RNA sequence: GUGGAAGUCUGUUAGAGUUGGUGUCCUACAAUACCCUCUCGUGAUCUAUGUGUAGGGGUGAAAGGCCCAUCGAGUCCGGCA
RNA sequence: GCGAAAGCCAAGGCCUGUCGGGAGCAACCAACGUUAGGGAAUUCGGCAAGUUAGUCCCGUACCUUCGGAAGAAGGGAUGCC
RNA sequence: GGUCUUAAGGUAGCGUAGUACCUUGCCGCAUCAGUAGCGGCUUGCAUGAAUGGAUUAACCAGAGCUUCACUGUCCCAACGUUGGGCCCGGUGAACUGUACAUUCCAGUGCGGAGUCUGGAGACACCCAGGGGGAAGCGAAGACCCUAUGGA
RNA sequence: CGAGUGGCUUGCUACCUCGAUGUCGGUUCCCUCCAUCCUGCCCGUGCAGAAGCGGGCAAGGGUGAGGUUGUUCGCCUAUUAAAGGAGGUCGUGAGCUGGGUUUAGACCGUCGUGAGACAGGUCGGCUGCUAUCUACUGGGUGUGUAGGUGUCUGACAAGAACGACCGUAUAGUACGAGAGGAACUACGGUUGGUGGCCACUGGUGUACCGGUUGUUCGAGAGAGCACGUGCCGGGUAGCCACGCCACACGGGGUAAGAGCUGAACGCAUCUAAGCUCGAAACCCACUUGGAAAAGAGACACCGCCGAGGUCCCGCGUACAAGACGCGGUCGAUAGACUCGGGGUGUGCGCGUCGAGGUAACGAGACGUUAAGCCCACGAGCACUAACAGACCAA
């Protein structure tokens, strides 16, 4: 008879290439609900820990007594939005119209990009307000940039730079927020935009593997009894029927597995802090000691230690905000042994 | 059914030999289905801590012996975590034959019981001597 | 909490309790202890056991 | 207690065989191999060397087995284009 | 050591079961080790793998051609000084 | 039926058989559930006495079944070891090849098309992979029929 | 009784293949159909409720585990929301298996004078090939768009990224004589599927440390071998699942269906024109891929004698080649060293004790000694090595 049985991993995440970007890239932003803000930050993942909490959940009936909570630790040190870039709508999508930069930038930031040296602010603006007079001004975003130098753990110092769109009242007023920020130095803080309790997409690109069996990359089983034995231990059992005469893509095979960005939701943000408290015994292994502003995030974090991630108020929660959860412990014992 | 109050790892599988927790006159179990379980395409039924389950009698008294009865996972040897992170397994896999209403066929529990299982089955639990 | 084994300090949010045949309770802080235990020898009679210290 | 019988037992002693793995190999190391496993192993035993039996004939504890990788009738050449 | 057994080692022989270099050396394959909880649910079938194991003491059913079954089963011991 | 064919007309046993079509026979045992197995029954499609019958200790790489023990056979896969695999130097074959060839979805056609027809898709070259298709390669089909074939 | 649809069954036909299109079942893995078993929305009821029965839309998702049998089928058990069916060369042997069918050996029954037969049973009985093309999964190099760095857009493409159940409150309430017994909504959990991660538990860990058997190096000390660890005990990192984290709602348009206004047809009428609602289905939302999208894109800066890039050197958050990412003295990229953090479990020697023994000798115990040995991690630290230098480029 057949039983029936769901088809082998899923068909939502593919090519299952490598990525382009080591650096994620959101594809969807946080509606333009309260004030206006910049609608993402960054950080890099340095290892996990775990520390006791009070119960928060008020439909829990463990509301208020203790519970182990594991959490990935994530130095976010501050990033600087230099400069504000603006997008017009056109009978083929948003297209960037014109951007808005600094002068003041990062001692380091020129072994990424050819900073400018020669850049009328002014005319920028000008063009983008009256882009808007017409009405023609599609969402504004900041492009941002990380100071790697800032955290010793990681070895690189040129920036990853990555462009977040700022969200806020009406355009007017969150255009021209946008432009103090930049105007400063661009430089802000997780705390200017997340508070600990609240809920972000974190994205990232997931550990690499290189090649991998369909069994380990798709979820096959591996050849069952005596047929294990005769020479075909995890390869499937066919690449199709005779018709159609040709293999379907859908089919699981061999391939690049791991090292895709992945964005993954409703991560809740257990405490925005700064030091070396959230710290183990010994140095997180392959990685060192953190001693700085750094995150909390409940669970795991794509990526692997050192990667850079990337938070974003998240644009489907399921559960309302119950801020700053008191944090009874955290745990500093080695992460060897 | 109402939430545990902890995680488990089922530590058994239809076609599981364990021991019955109570004086019914039965003292092994043969473990037949789980209540209100599911599986997939060549998973074996798996059953854990707090289920109810169907059971045979494999070993006792004549009379009670080939009897299809129900019951309830008492104890296992697989680890189930608690909310604090810590970690509990028993020395063996036992349960209690149960009726329609979920009240012990028995008199008496040998042996400990979860407290997890108390927040299912009271009249099971108010009926244990010891319970961790 | 103190591992009934060696008696180290027991760091929260692990170990693992192991509930004895006659009801009893254990409270190990690590697998190797556990394991020591098994074997059927007395954290006194180990030197590296706070126990034995 | 002695005695030490046996188509006796266990046994990769040597040696003989070839049950399973339907493993490895399957343009092979090999036109019948490799490995693990397994049977016999004082007897109707195994073996070297010599010698006898020849093709509708041998030999065959019989499977139509075997008679030089050739067998429900060997091989060579001839009948034969 | 029971041993012409295993394992280790002499004497003697050999590095010629005759292509090498490099990558923590991926998928996949050949040989193989270990796997928690469960324990034949796998499968035509327990195929494969595993379990048991040497010696001594205790003890040993049905059945039987009285030879045997039988090392039945089951239980205990086992070093060094 | 209460003899007739053709001489006699199945005795001891054994029996749903490695013989039983009906068939998974009926009853019982065993299991949560047993077309299996074992026991009893048995009119045996189509058992039975050297065409040997029944039975049977020992023996068996002989066929079926059950229990204890055991375990990665399975739940459900993991990690590791060694030799390959992958890159480099050297050595260096074979199978296969009417031609053309980047195909896919339909249709058509001697009714099972990369080549026809309509559309769709398609920048060229290369590396690894597991083998869906080429009714893939390998063998003038062993099955079947035909020959005024052979043995 | 009469009219049909399908092409799953069976038969008919002899068109296709006999210079071979590998058999039955199963297995594994992929796509589909609806005539729908469950799940969502509905209509009717011999609809009080609850549980059903019949019917309509609907194929998004699910449809599982076992006992006998080679079986397909089917019988049986216990779970279950339900344990639906069918097509894909009765999908799937250049994938597996080989129990059955269907060779040669053999038995039994029936038939036959016999050789031997069976649309009877039975035990035994082999699974070849290094992939040229095409296809797809992943990975590169070029060319086109026409100097470089960074950041995007989004034509379109994939998704099930989610499916379902149980429990609590609603409530012992509505309904009902009673027995019995719902719902909307709000909560908690489980299961299957999905993507990711290792603090925790668990596995591995032929890194590592210890115990110990046999033998060899005379003993001791310290070591080799016993299959690629002798065995046993413990086990860091990393990789993992049996571990952990995350996976909506809501809009828009419809089917069946419920209705509004409304005429042809003064009335009536959900429909003919118009309109309000309404499914797990459709579109959007969300995730992932995506300038080779030939309309071959957009923006900012840098540069055209110099911007940037390749080689080079130290290394990995990357990796089969290629690719990718980072560092290179204005330096913490790798190693040494010293700390820290970890794994074992108390080293050699010496001292005391030691059943004993004339003595020689003496297994072993305690102390020195959280000792000795060891680490795929971190920090400090320019001590060593990132030197020297080549090249392309409008
Ligand atoms: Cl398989
Ligand atoms: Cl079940
Ligand atoms: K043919
Ligand atoms: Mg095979
Ligand atoms: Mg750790
Ligand atoms: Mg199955
Ligand atoms: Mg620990
Ligand atoms: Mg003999
Ligand atoms: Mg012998
Ligand atoms: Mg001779
Ligand atoms: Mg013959
Ligand atoms: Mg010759
Ligand atoms: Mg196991
Ligand atoms: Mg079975
Ligand atoms: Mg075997
Ligand atoms: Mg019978
Ligand atoms: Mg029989
Ligand atoms: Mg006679
Ligand atoms: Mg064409
Ligand atoms: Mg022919
Ligand atoms: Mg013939
Ligand atoms: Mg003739
Ligand atoms: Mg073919
Ligand atoms: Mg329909
Ligand atoms: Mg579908
Ligand atoms: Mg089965
Ligand atoms: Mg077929
Ligand atoms: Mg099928
Ligand atoms: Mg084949
Ligand atoms: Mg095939
Ligand atoms: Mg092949
Ligand atoms: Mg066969
Ligand atoms: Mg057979
Ligand atoms: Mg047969
Ligand atoms: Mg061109
Ligand atoms: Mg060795
Ligand atoms: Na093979
Ligand atoms: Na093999
Ligand atoms: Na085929
Ligand atoms: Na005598
Ligand atoms: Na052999
Ligand atoms: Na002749
Ligand atoms: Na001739
Ligand atoms: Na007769
Ligand atoms: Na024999
Ligand atoms: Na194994
Ligand atoms: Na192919
Ligand atoms: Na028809
Ligand atoms: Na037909
Ligand atoms: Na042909
Ligand atoms: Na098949
Ligand atoms: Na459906
Ligand atoms: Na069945
Ligand atoms: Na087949
Ligand atoms: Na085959
Ligand atoms: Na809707
Ligand atoms: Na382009």
């Amino acid at each position: 008879p057949q039983p029936s049985r769901p088809r082998k991993g899923s068909l939502g995440f593919g090519p299952r290439k490598r990525s382009t970007s080591e650096t994620p890239r959101f594809n969807s932003w946080p509606s333009d609900d309260g004030q206006p803000g910049v609608q993402g930050f960054a950080g890099y993942k340095a290892g996990m820990t775990h520390v006791v909490l009070v119960n928060d959940e008020p439909n829990s009936p463990r509301e208020g007594m203790e519970e182990t909570v594991p959490v990935t630790v994530i130095e976010t040190p501050p990033m600087r939005a230099v400069a504000l870039r603006a997008y017009e709508d056109t009978p083929y999508g948003q297209r960037p119209l014109t951007e808005v930069w600094t002068d003041e930038f990062h001692s380091e930031l020129d072994r990424t990009l050819d900073v400018p040296e020669d850049h009328d602010p002014d005319a920028a603006e000008e063009q983008i307000r009256d882009a808007h007079e017409a009405g023609d001004l599609g969402d504004l975003r900041l492009i941002t940039h990380t100071v790697p130098d800032a955290v010793p753990s990681v070895p690189k110092k040129k920036p990853d730079v990555m462009e977040t769109r700022v969200g806020g009242g009406s355009v007017s007023d969150r255009l021209d927020h946008a432009l103090d920020i930049v105007e400063d130095g661009g430089e802000h803080a997780m705390n200017d935009i997340f508070r600990a309790g609240e809920y972000a997409d974190v994205a990232g690109v997931t550990k690499g593997k290189g090649t991998q069996g369909p069994v380990k990359r798709w979820g096959v089983q591996k050849r069952k009894g005596k047929h294990a034995r005769q020479g075909w231990r995890r390869r499937i059992g066919n690449l199709g029927p005779w018709n159609p005469s040709r293999v379907r893509s859908t089919v699981p095979q061999q391939g690049q597995t791991g090292y895709h960005q992945r964005t993954e939701l409703n991560k809740r943000l257990i405490d925005i802090g700064e030091g070396d408290e959230p710290t183990v015994d010994g140095g997180f292994v392959n990685y060192g000691e953190v001693d700085g502003p750094y995150t909390l995030v409940k669970g795991s974090v794509p990526g692997p230690d050192k990667r850079l991630v990337r938070f974003r108020p998240a644009v489907r929660p399921n559960d309302q905000p119950r801020l700053d959860p008191e944090v009874r412990y955290v745990s500093n014992e080695s992460n060897q042994g | 059914m109402e939430a545990l109050g902890a995680d488990v790892t089922q530590g058994l599988e239809k076609g599981s030999l364990i021991t019955c927790a109570d004086n019914t006159g039965a003292r092994e179990l043969k473990v037949i289905s789980v209540h209100g379980y599911s599986g997939t395409k060549n998973r074996h039924p798996k059953a854990g801590l707090g289920d109810k389950i169907t059971v045979s009698v494999t070993k006792g008294t004549p009379e009670m012996r080939r009897q299809v009865l129900e019951a309830v996972v008492v104890r296992q040897r697989k680890p189930i975590r608690r909310p604090d992170g810590t970690r509990v397994k028993f020395e063996d896999n036992a349960a209690v034959i149960v009726d329609e209403n979920e009240d012990p066929r028995g008199t008496e529990l040998k042996g400990p019981i979860a407290r997890e299982v108390a927040q299912r089955f009271g009249s099971v639990a108010s009926a244990a001597t010891m319970i961790v | 909490r103190e591992c009934d084994y060696c008696g180290t300090d027991i760091e929260p949010g692990t170990g693992t309790m192991f509930v004895h045949k006659d009801g009893a309770t254990t409270h190990f802080c690590s697998s190797k202890c556990e394991n020591n235990a098994d074997l059927g020898r007395e954290a006194r009679n180990l030197e590296w056991t706070d126990t034995a210290r």
